[PDB]
């Protein structure tokens, strides 16, 4: 972990905004290092992994079917829906919705999936029930991305998010089958290339989900490690900055480059 | 050459082959299979948590199929965005495309999606529009005032808006 905290500091100085950071050991669950681990930041799309974890738990309990086909309409389409827009005529199965929501950050897929579970309140109740009393989802896409200053709607804390993600990927919360699927969806993430993946050395494993919002909000949650095997959870959030997206990504990418070097 | 763009989107026409689409869009920017079926998906610049993009649908999975569907987000910018919540409120189900455009503004919308199920006939054509107010459009971020208007055979079927004033 060592030197990564100056970078987190530097990043805070380059972006002129708050940066929240936490590295957790996947196996033990012990915190390795942190910075503002207990301040709230907008989750943005990083919530979609929590969403599909909830969907997968329902599958496990016979409440939902990955192969169930959901038929939606034009009224349901929202900003940033590359996969759902293409399958509008034929619909999509619950499995295809999570794949789109996580790997392509499809917003309509997330809204559809939220509807299958009862909405943002039920995802929050799900989280609350598994010991996370910090993370909260209040709105659907695209509003949840507003990142209004001081607004606690649709927020989490780096620490709460890292622990919740760890419980979903390694607990008994989900079956090995569901854990394989959720991690594989994150492994197959196709939209987070500019962040942690840009500093990831060859042979390294990473399963992640990124998020972007207004007010320069940018974030990412990941399980990564050397030798193609994940060994640590990393959660990074930033909001408030005025720098370009490329600069915001660059800083997050540099944080990652540092935590990798001092692994 | 470059990533997918609005110019490239406008150049690709219904009736074109797969190869014509690739040649125009730049194969390096496109993909097929996976979550896009036999459609061709081409990426533009980074935007929000994804990117501007276009998706082209074909009459069939045949190698000689023709474009019958064009969709895109954030490649096209509205020409003169004059939509407001009040005008959106006047938009009524059953209006013709001509009437809707007269209400929201001739340059307030871009084509989100257009599909000809009976290509080349226009019978059953579905039209999905993305319309914006003055500062609403964003090709690299999040909209700040927009609406979704959709038709079938040139007749409005529904409408929805987000953050318009």
């Amino acid at each position: 972990h060592p030197e990564t905290l100056v970078k987190v500091k530097d990043a805070e100085d380059q972006l002129g905004a708050r940066v929240g950071y936490i590295e957790l050991d996947l196996n033990s669950g012990k915190i390795l290092e942190s910075f503002r681990p207990e301040e709230r930041f907008p989750m943005m799309s990083t919530f979609k992994v929590l969403l599909c974890g909830a969907v997968l738990s329902r599958i496990d309990a016979g409440q939902e079917q990955l192969g169930r086909r959901i038929h939606y309409s034009q009224n349901d389409l929202v900003e940033y829906s590359p996969v759902t827009e293409k399958h509008l005529t034929d619909g999509m199965t619950v499995r295809e919705l999570c794949s789109a929501a996580i790997t392509m950050s499809d917003n309509t897929a997330a809204n559809l999936l939220l509807t299958t579970i009862g909405g943002p309140k039920e995802l929050t109740a799900f989280l609350h029930n598994m010991g996370d009393h910090v993370t909260r989802l209040d709105r659907w896409e695209p509003e949840l991305n507003e990142a209004i200053p001081n607004d606690e709607r649709d927020t989490t804390m780096p620490v709460a998010m890292a622990t919740t993600l760890r419980k979903l990927l390694t607990g008994e919360l989900l079956t090995l089958a569901s854990r394989q699927q959720l991690i594989d969806w994150m492994e197959a993430d196709k939209v987070a290339g500019p962040l942690l993946r840009s500093a990831l050395p060859a042979g390294w494993f990473i399963a992640d989900k990124s998020g972007a919002g207004e007010r320069g909000s940018r974030g990412i949650i990941a399980a990564l490690g050397p030798d193609g095997k994940p060994s640590r959870i990393v959660v990074i959030y930033t909001t408030g900055s005025q720098a370009t997206m490329d600069e915001r990504n660059r800083q997050i990418a540099e944080i990652g480059a540092s935590l990798i070097k001092h692994w | 050459a470059g990533v997918m763009t609005g110019a490239k989107f406008t150049q690709i026409q219904f009736g074109m082959t797969r190869q014509q689409v690739l040649d125009i869009a730049g194969a390096e920017n496109c993909e097929t299979g996976g979550s896009f079926g036999d459609s061709i998906h081409c990426r533009g610049h980074a935007a929000g948590d994804y990117a501007a993009y276009a998706t082209f649908g074909f009459t069939s999975a045949a190698a000689d199929a023709k474009v019958d569907s064009k969709s895109q987000e954030k490649l096209l910018a509205p020409s003169a965005p004059t939509l407001t919540l009040a005008k959106f409120n006047q938009v009524t189900v059953g209006m013709t495309r001509a009437q809707v455009l007269a209400t929201v503004g001739q340059g307030s919308c871009t084509t989100w999606s257009e599909y000809y199920p009976a290509y080349p006939s226009t019978a059953g054509v579905t039209l999905s529009l993305s319309c914006f107010d003055v500062d609403g459009y964003s090709s690299t971020g999040f909209y700040r005032g927009s609406a979704h208007l959709w038709f079938t055979d040139g007749v409005l079927q529904g409408k929805r808006q987000w953050d318009l004033v």
